[PDB]
């Protein structure tokens, strides 16, 4: 027997973020959104460096390592299933004549991943947003992988 | 800022205009109505007055379905188990050559672009991203596509082209040495017959029915049934397609043994559509073709469908089989039945089984009663069973039989009641509402002695339920109130006293109303509680309502109030109860938002019912009477004008010379209105009023009249043509003498074109 | 602006918002919303047609230069003719002048 | 299209009436307009339409024009005495053996 | 009737139950398919007067109206012996001009 | 394509608004419309086969228009050659726009 | 989010003859994994293609996106199957043998 | 009195506001922006046939 | 019938009174002014009140909610009663929720008249 | 830090309008029904209402 | 593309009726055919580059 | 009954039918045990369609049941379910068979005494 509570159960979860069989932790906040300057990433092993990728032309990208729905694989066993997500956000700033402009930025969350994401070789809070400036450099768990982070003009 | 325009806030808009499909209507349950395929070409076992067998033939025969079926449920089942350890699954190559007709070579083009293609799914989504003025060069290759066939041919849509493919391209009939696919060509003149003038069809038709032989069914069925598979049909061409399957049905007369299961497979859809036209159609065909080939043939083949999983053709398996057994008459089928029902494999077979006899009461009715006996025997083993929709069905099935076998039969039931009455003391939820409907029809079938008994312990469980809020429960609760509280062998005020309060205060709200049948159903059983206790009662308890807004509400309640005083007569009312049914009828006419004969006819049945005791109240009848006829009409004039028609009679007999003459004169004055549907109605209620007041003593003289009668004539509308037609004739039979020969010579010549 | 409040709230915006402006603008604002905008969204050179008309309908149009649909109706008198009936006198004063109470009307709000 | 019965009554009609009023004609045969016997008249019917097949100095005049004013058969064909009909799928029929 | 050959009738045992006609229909005899003479009343099989078909039109399917005759003819040479004359088929006229409808308006 | 052929076809379909009285030729292009309102896929399969073989047609009938001032003429032109127009014309103008072929300063513009 | 028509197989017309299925292959191929491509050979079929997706979203991609593709100065017409009938027996045999493999395989029953 | 704070509720008839624990998705048949939109064309066409009345 | 068709009544029931366009008044929600208690049933045998109030929270608060689930193995027997806190949230939900689909099975929603307190 | 877990609801950041807005205007064609001028289209309400 | 090129081009060039009186209008533009202000627009674009020339 | 223009196939395969040799003398049931012959019955068919099929069987019995069963028609009957050959076959076992047990005086056939 079970006395009836008044907690949830993950039904409207599992239904609302479920995919092909396997549920996805993550959604995409309201401000999902698609960019104008179009990014590049370069991704490198021990300085042979791997053809780039175009992220520019969704607003979230999946990273771990389950093929199936990840967007990008990473094949490092060290990698939990789903690991980390790359996702564009409107975000708001100050035109430097104070009136009130957003742009479109790239941000890296991870899913409490298992051994932890490197940004340039730091491990991030899990389930919190961290941006990727110009240049900068990713390693996700333990790879043997190096990613630098480049739109057209940089 | 033309980016806020180019922005547009939240398809082509010919959907106003292009008629409707089939598909649109659909819910999920029909939705396995295209999920369906047709078969490898089945083996006729009669060929050659019972040939022996050549094997390695590949026709399916009874071995191969019940084969085929056995895996499918199996690997249904593991699949299903396979999932608890862990259409879009992938297919094999033996599946592709099932799915794709011939003339088709297969190609992995290199085995590089075959490992690019091992690439393809690979990382599809990251790639290298993806022009200017240049002259152009001149060629032929767009003229010479050609995307509609050549000849007196009708336009061939973009949809029906997978399937009248062949007759874009061109070629010799000769060089089409095989002269069965020459056949196959001319019989593409089914595209013809689906699009195409009417002269088309009929020559078209034609052309099929009496080149059918000589066609041959394999070709012919082949070739149509795809089309009556197609998501796109819409309903002309449907029925278009049943109509030429029906004659050349009439003319291949056995050879459609090996096509049968196809032609059921898709027909069935017919027979359980909301279309009444569809219905009985695919009814009448699948009759004829159970007709055409044997029994044995239909029994051995529509058999594998009475355990087939999915219930969409189960159900429509059993209401094929009630029809083919209305064909070829019962006593024959009837073995195959009893085996049908006392199947043990699974109990999916029995409840088809029980389906079955339920439909053939349901649809042949009194055709059954020679065969009452051997029926309930077949289909009470149900009534025990430990499953619970088996209880259920069967329950069902006996009140259908009886209330086909009506009054008669009961010496057959006597067997079957005990575990009714078993069951319905404790019984819940549905089996008490299906038990419930079985005792219900049963109770008339008896006895006024046994059957009283019966009763008066019903009405207790009855009372009960009243309250219940579920549906059926509410409607088989009012069609047996309707038969055991409708019964002869019952008393006034035990009705009276313990079962109108409850029965009114529930039944009667305005969610019944806007349902259709409830409506229907409702009616008839207060017109029954009436033709037992007297009106007064009754009516005295919904008169008011009659002063109630919702419309749909006022309807019921003035169409029962009519129906009642149809059959009852108005012996009875005080002179209350008629003031108050008078106002709530002058109210109710009062508010017409649509065209609704109801209460007008209720008016006119009120009235001739209650006789010269209405006189009083003329005035303000007609004060209803001009006010309408004068305001602001489309309705409301026409309208009040066939009140007028029908009330003639009393407005005469109780001496309203004023009001006569007024009536009269009114009319006369609006014999200019320029909309037809009023004017007509003028004319009609003139003719009513005539009709009393003999000729020579109406206000607007006959001789005056019919001058401004002459030129409506020409009015072209069919309403207005008929009415005064009518009325002219009426006058030139019996008045006839205050006109002159002119007038008459005129309306000759004023007649001569009527006849468009 | 308003376009970008809402965004920034991520409301959605309402016809109170619009209100004051439903029928200002030279494109008359309240052109975003017909029923059929998405066709419309694709019908160029209107104005053009529109002149070059001239050589095949027969009669002629004073109304050559707008369109109802993709410029709105960039005059309103609903005030002309209130302050006509104001200056003619008022109803009764107006119907004083005809065969109103001849009739008998009780009154003249029925004049359909 | 036209069949062979209006056909007769259009040659009867025409020699009659004489060319110019076209609504008495079109008002005898049903289902035909006066603006299509006008036309059906100068096009095909009228006795003045040679009907042959193409000289080879013909189809050298005919290429050859085609080849000077582009698409403009109404300007043509009376050059060389045919109607557009004629000029049009002739010069198809050329080009279409030639190709 | 004489007018559609593709028509046809019940032709079971007669029984005690009057035929009646629509409106529309009404007027007519069943068989010879004229207007006149009415001599003898029409009297219809158990089945085609069972269930909800009490009083309808024989012919046009719809609600009984009147009363349903057989002309002098008919009646003469005694075609009004061949039992219920109930059309147990609708035929095509109605089902089209029904669907040419549905599409039209 | 739909979008392109219900515009035209609301254009063609406008000059018949008093609809009062009504000629053979006027009649015949009423009919045409509405058949071509039911099949679309019909009207543009026979539109593409005209733009692609017919290129001899029927006579277009002239007549001038009187403003008092200066005539100004007035043509027309059969029905199925209208309706084939009237679409190729929607086309045009809706590529030539997407394309910016006309510059600026061609100026009856869709603006202004 | 599927018009339930749509299907992995797609049917294809106005094709130039002699085509190499590798430029076929490519042209399908920017679309999703090709389980497998036929094209007609009697003068009939000849110039029509049947192209099997082994994915439903990659076919309703194609279907939508490369409809009215200008190949070799032709527009390329392109359409869903209706897949509404079968040609051949479902061969019991292989069928009952290849499941009695699945049964003891993972031991279900 | 813990009241709904997320984005956006969609309008309905009487304009409530959505319970405390409101899980915060829309759910629903869509019979009310149907409703609401019906509501709006029925008074675009009453205007539209009025302006014919007149003609 | 099976009580799929019972969604379908009411549905039915809806449409036609926006057919009519009868006024609401006499719509027959009007005959339960007096009740906040809507039925909910085809429930899943899953849902538990955490999820169940959550989502039809959506037209406002809750005072009330009983789950009848089976006492001896206290299992969802799948169907409740609800006590919202104000006739009109009932009426919107009546007319929104009736045939949502919530883990494929698609739940019924409807009035209540004499709601019985177990 | 972000609260994952939470359902979805598939809405956008940018701005959109409620059902009252739309469809308060219906017609394809100008309302001057080509040049017509016999016709009494002055106004567009009834002085009444 | 050419077929829509040699579409308008022919269509300008058709025979014009008044009562009685005929001829085939080879050299001018039917200024009523529905896309009549396409041509003249562009012819214009042509004379307008002629009037500018090519650099303003 | 109603239509004359679809033609009778009981008369018209009863023509063209090729059937065995023994089916013509009467048989009643009366003079017969049943439950004896049944499982000869049940393992037969179950052996001729290679499994079980209890519409098939108790088809077979209500077929047989009546106080004089027609051979004729429950060949034809079984035509359909059965190769059609094995239909005769199978009547040219079972018909004999009866005649076996009906001659007999328990009503049990002359096989299943032996057995
Ligand atoms: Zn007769
Ligand atoms: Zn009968
Ligand atoms: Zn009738």
């Amino acid at each position: 027997k079970e006395k009836p509570s008044f907690e949830l159960s993950g039904a409207l979860l599992e239904d609302t973020n479920t995919f092909r069989g396997v549920v996805i932790k993550y959604s995409e906040p309201p401000e999902a959104r698609i960019p104008k300057k179009r990014w590049r990433l370069y991704p490198f092993k021990n300085d042979e460096v791997l053809p780039v990728m175009y992220i520019h032309r969704q607003s979230a990208y999946l990273l771990g390592r389950h093929r199936r729905i990840a967007d990008i694989p990473i094949d490092h066993p060290s990698c939990s299933k789903q690991h980390a997500v790359f996702q564009y956000r409107l975000v708001e700033y100050t035109r430097a004549d104070g009136t009130v402009g957003r742009r479109v930025k790239p941000y890296i969350i991870d899913l409490g991943s298992g051994n932890g994401t490197f940004l340039n070789n730091k491990r991030i809070e899990p389930q919190r947003y961290y941006e990727l400036k110009e240049k900068d450099v990713l390693k996700f768990g333990f790879s043997s992988r190096e990613y630098v982070l480049l739109h057209e003009s940089s | 800022p033309v980016a806020l325009l180019n922005d547009i806030p939240q398809y082509d808009p010919f959907a106003e205009h292009r008629p409707p499909k089939i598909a649109d209507r659909e819910d999920e349950y029909k939705k396995h109505r295209r999920t369906m395929i047709i078969s490898p070409e089945r083996l006729d076992p009669f060929a050659d007055g019972g040939k022996t067998p050549d094997p390695k033939m590949n026709a399916r025969t009874y071995m191969d379905v019940m084969r085929e079926q056995h895996l499918t449920k199996e690997e249904r089942e593991i699949r299903q188990q396979l999932a608890e350890k862990a259409r879009n699954r992938p297919l094999s190559d033996e599946e592709l050559d099932a799915m794709f007709p011939e003339g088709y070579k297969v190609l992995p083009p290199p085995a590089g672009y075959v490992p690019i293609r091992t690439p393809a799914r690979k990382l599809t989504a990251t790639p290298t991203p993806l022009t200017g003025f240049h002259m152009q060069t001149e060629d032929r290759t767009m003229k010479s596509v050609n995307d509609q066939p050549s000849g007196n041919l009708p336009f061939l849509k973009p949809d029906d082209i997978q399937y009248f493919d062949k007759l874009l391209v061109d070629v010799d009939e000769s060089t089409l040495s095989p002269e069965e696919q020459k056949e196959r060509k001319i019989m593409k003149l089914l595209l013809k017959i689906k699009n195409g003038t009417p002269p088309m069809r009929k020559a078209a038709l034609r052309q099929i029915t009496d080149k059918a032989r000589e066609f041959g069914a394999g070709p012919l069925f082949n070739q149509i049934l795809p089309l009556l598979m197609s998501p796109t049909l819409e309903d002309q061409e449907r029925h278009l397609l049943v109509k030429v399957i029906d004659r050349i049905l009439y003319k291949l007369d056995d050879l459609v043994r090996p096509y049968v299961h196809k032609i059921l497979v898709v027909i069935e859809p017919l027979l359980i559509d909301e279309d009444y036209y569809a219905r009985v159609e695919g009814r009448e065909i699948i009759s004829n073709l159970a007709k055409a080939a044997g029994l044995a043939t239909m029994i051995s083949t529509m058999r594998p469908d009475i355990d087939n999983m999915d219930e969409y053709v189960r159900n429509t398996t059993a209401r094929a089989f009630a029809v083919v057994a209305s064909a070829l008459g019962i006593p024959s089928l009837l073995p195959f039945l009893k085996a049908v029902c006392k199947s043990k494999k699974s109990w999916q077979a029995r409840h088809t089984g029980i389906k079955i006899v339920q439909q053939i009461a349901i649809l042949m009715g009194c055709a059954i009663l020679p065969h009452l006996r051997s029926l309930v025997e077949i289909i009470e083993h149900g009534l025990v069973d430990e499953q619970q929709k088996v209880r259920t069905i069967s329950a069902l099935a006996i009140a259908a039989l009886a209330e086909a076998a009506t009054p008669y039969g009961i010496e057959s039931f006597d067997s079957v009641l005990k575990p009714l009455w078993k069951g319905i003391r404790q019984h819940r939820g549905k089996g008490l509402a299906a038990f419930l409907k079985a005792i219900g029809y049963l109770i008339p079938l008896m006895d006024a002695e046994y059957a009283n008994y019966y009763t008066r312990e019903v009405m207790l469980i009855l009372i009960r339920e009243f309250q219940s809020p579920d549906e059926e429960m509410k409607k088989i609760v009012l069609k047996v109130v309707k038969q055991c509280c409708g019964t002869d062998g019952v008393e006034a005020n035990y009705i009276k006293t313990e079962i109108l309060p409850p029965f009114f205060k529930h039944f009667w709200q305005h969610r019944m109303a806007l349902d259709r049948r409830n409506y229907r159903q409702l009616v008839d059983t207060t017109v029954e509680l009436a033709n037992k206790v007297g009106a007064a009662e009754i009516i005295s308890r919904i008169v008011d309502d009659l002063k109630d807004e919702a419309e749909q509400y006022r309807k019921m309640v003035m169409e029962t109030i009519e129906k009642i005083m149809g059959n009852l007569g108005a012996a009875d009312i005080d002179h209350k109860l008629e003031e108050q049914l008078i106002d709530g009828i002058l109210y109710a006419f009062q508010e017409q938002t649509t065209e609704d004969s109801v209460m007008l006819n209720g008016f006119g049945t009120v009235v001739n019912a209650l006789g010269k005791r209405v006189k009083p109240y003329l005035p303000q009848i007609c004060g209803t009477v001009l006010w309408r006829l004068n305001n602001k009409s489309a309705k409301v004039r026409q309208q009040a004008a066939d009140l007028i028609s029908r009330t003639a009679v009393v407005m005469k007999t109780c001496q309203e010379e004023k009001l006569m003459g007024h009536l009269g004169v009114v009319l006369y004055e609006y014999l200019g209105e320029e909309y037809p549907e009023v004017l007509g109605s003028i004319l009609g209620a003139l003719k009513a009023i005539v009709n009393v007041i003999g000729m020579h003593k109406m206000t607007p003289p006959i001789k005056d009249l019919l001058p401004r009668l002459t030129p409506i004539l020409k009015n072209r509308h069919e309403k207005v043509q008929e009415n005064c037609i009518d009325l002219v004739g009426r006058i030139a039979d019996r008045g006839a003498e205050y006109v002159s020969a002119r007038e008459w010579m005129r309306i000759c010549f004023e007649l001569l074109e009527l006849l468009k | 602006l308003k376009r970008q409040e809402a965004i920034a709230q991520n409301r959605r915006l309402t016809l109170e918002d619009l209100e004051d402006s439903w029928d200002r603008g030279i494109p008359r604002i309240n052109t975003l919303f017909q029923k059929d905008r998405h066709t419309l969204a694709y019908d160029k050179g209107w104005r053009v047609r529109t002149d070059f008309k001239q050589y095949q309908v027969l009669k002629q149009n004073p109304f050559w230069w707008t369109h109802q649909r993709h410029d709105g109706k960039l005059w309103n008198l609903n005030n002309y003719r209130t302050d006509m009936i104001q200056a003619l006198g008022g109803v009764e004063g107006i119907l004083e002048h005809t065969l109103f109470k001849g009739t008998y009307f009780p009154t003249w709000e029925g004049l359909f | 299209v036209w069949r062979n019965t209006e056909d007769e009554i259009l040659k009867a009609a025409v020699m009659k009436y004489g060319k110019n009023q076209w609504s008495r004609i079109a008002s005898l045969l049903h289902r035909k307009s006066a603006k299509q016997c006008k036309a059906r008249w100068y096009e095909w019917l009228d006795p003045s339409i040679k009907k042959t097949e193409w000289s080879r100095e013909e189809e050298e005049k005919l290429l050859h024009l085609a080849k000077l004013m582009p698409t403009q058969w109404r300007t043509i064909a009376p050059i060389i005495g045919r109607t557009a009909a004629q000029c049009l799928e002739h010069y198809e029929f050329l080009l279409d053996k030639a190709a | 009737a004489k007018h559609h050959p593709d028509l046809i009738f019940c032709r079971k045992q007669a029984g005690v139950a009057i035929g009646r006609l629509c409106e529309k229909c009404d007027g007519k005899c069943v068989i010879c398919d004229s207007y006149v003479r009415p001599c003898t009343l029409v009297r219809i099989c158990d089945e085609c007067n069972y269930g909800s078909y009490q009083g309808r039109c024989v012919i046009c399917g719809g609600p009984g109206v009147s009363d349903a005759y057989y002309c002098k003819e008919c009646t003469i040479q005694e075609k009004d012996r061949d039992g219920c004359p109930k059309i147990v088929n609708l035929g095509s006229s109605k089902t089209d001009l029904f669907y040419e409808r549905k599409k039209y308006g | 394509d739909t979008k392109l052929l219900i515009l035209a076809l609301e254009r063609l379909k406008e000059a018949y608004s008093v609809k009062s009285r009504l000629n053979q030729s006027q009649r015949e292009e009423l009919g045409l419309i509405e058949q071509a309102y039911d099949n679309p896929h019909e009207a543009l399969s026979r539109i593409k086969r005209h733009l692609l073989t017919q290129r001899a047609f029927k006579e277009v009938g002239i007549e001038f228009m009187d403003l008092y001032s200066h005539l100004v003429p007035v043509y027309d032109v059969e029905p199925l050659e209208k309706i084939t127009d009237a679409y190729l014309d929607q086309y045009l103008w809706y590529e030539a726009d997407k394309r910016r072929l006309f510059p600026p300063w061609i100026k009856p513009a869709d603006t202004e | 989010r599927l018009p339930p028509e749509v299907n992995r197989i797609l049917y294809i017309r106005n094709l130039p003859y002699k085509i190499t299925a590798e430029e076929m292959y490519d042209i399908f191929g920017k679309y999703g994994p090709i389980r497998q491509i036929r094209v007609g050979n009697t003068p009939e079929t000849r110039g029509t293609a049947y192209v099997v997706y082994e994915d439903i979203f990659d076919a309703k991609n194609a279907c939508d996106h490369l409809s009215g593709f200008n190949v070799c100065n032709r527009y390329l017409v392109v359409l869903y199957y209706n897949a509404n009938r079968a040609f051949q027996k479902m061969d019991t045999k292989k069928k009952e043998e290849q499941l009695k493999l699945l049964k003891e395989k993972y031991g279900i029953n | 009195r813990p009241r709904y704070s997320g984005p956006a509720p969609p309008p309905n008839r009487f304009n409530i506001w959505p319970g405390y624990r409101w899980d915060g998705v829309d759910r629903s048949n869509g019979f009310e922006q149907k409703r609401f939109a019906r509501l709006a064309s029925k008074k675009a066409v009453e205007e539209l046939a009025y302006k014919w009345s007149v003609e | 019938m099976n009580p799929l068709t019972k969604v379908k009544l009411i549905n039915e029931l809806n449409e036609r009174e926006v057919q009519l366009g009868v006024a609401d008044k006499v719509s027959w929600h009007s005959e339960y002014k007096d009740s906040a208690w809507i039925f909910l049933g085809g429930l899943p045998y899953e849902l538990t009140e955490g999820d169940i109030i959550c989502v039809f929270s959506q037209y406002g608060e809750i005072v009330n909610i009983n789950l009848v689930r089976d006492k001896k193995t206290g299992k969802s027997k799948g169907f409740c009663f609800l006590c919202y806190e104000d006739q009109r949230s009932t009426i919107l939900a009546v007319d929104n929720f009736n045939g949502i689909k919530i883990k494929g099975r698609t739940i019924r929603v409807d009035h209540v008249s004499n709601y019985r307190a177990p | 830090v972000i609260a994952l877990g939470v359902p979805n609801p598939r809405t956008s950041n940018e701005v959109q309008y409620d059902q009252r807005l739309f469809n308060q205007s219906k017609g394809m064609d100008s309302g001057f029904a080509g040049g017509e001028d016999e016709i009494y289209n002055v106004y567009d309400q009834a002085w009444r209402g | 593309d050419h077929n829509i090129a040699d579409y308008m081009t022919a269509k300008n060039n058709v025979v014009i009726n008044y009562k009685d009186m005929n001829h085939t209008n080879s050299y001018g533009i039917i200024r009523g055919l529905q896309f009549a202000s396409f041509i003249v627009q562009y012819y214009g674009l042509v004379m307008d580059l002629l009037v500018l020339g090519l650099h303003r | 009954e109603q239509d004359n223009r679809f033609s009778n196939k009981q008369k018209k395969l009863l023509k063209q039918l090729k059937f065995a040799e023994c089916l013509e003398k009467k048989v009643d049931m009366s003079k017969v045990n049943l439950e004896v012959i049944k499982p000869w019955i049940t393992k037969r068919v179950t052996e001729i369609l290679g499994f079980e099929d209890d519409v098939v069987i108790e088809f077979i019995f209500n077929q047989l049941e009546v106080k004089n069963p027609d051979s004729k028609m429950m060949q034809i009957n079984l035509t359909g379910f059965l190769n059609g050959k094995n239909a005769r076959e199978f009547m040219g076992e079972l018909w004999p068979l009866l005649l076996s047990a009906q001659e007999n005086i328990a009503g049990i056939p002359s096989a299943f005494l032996e057995l």
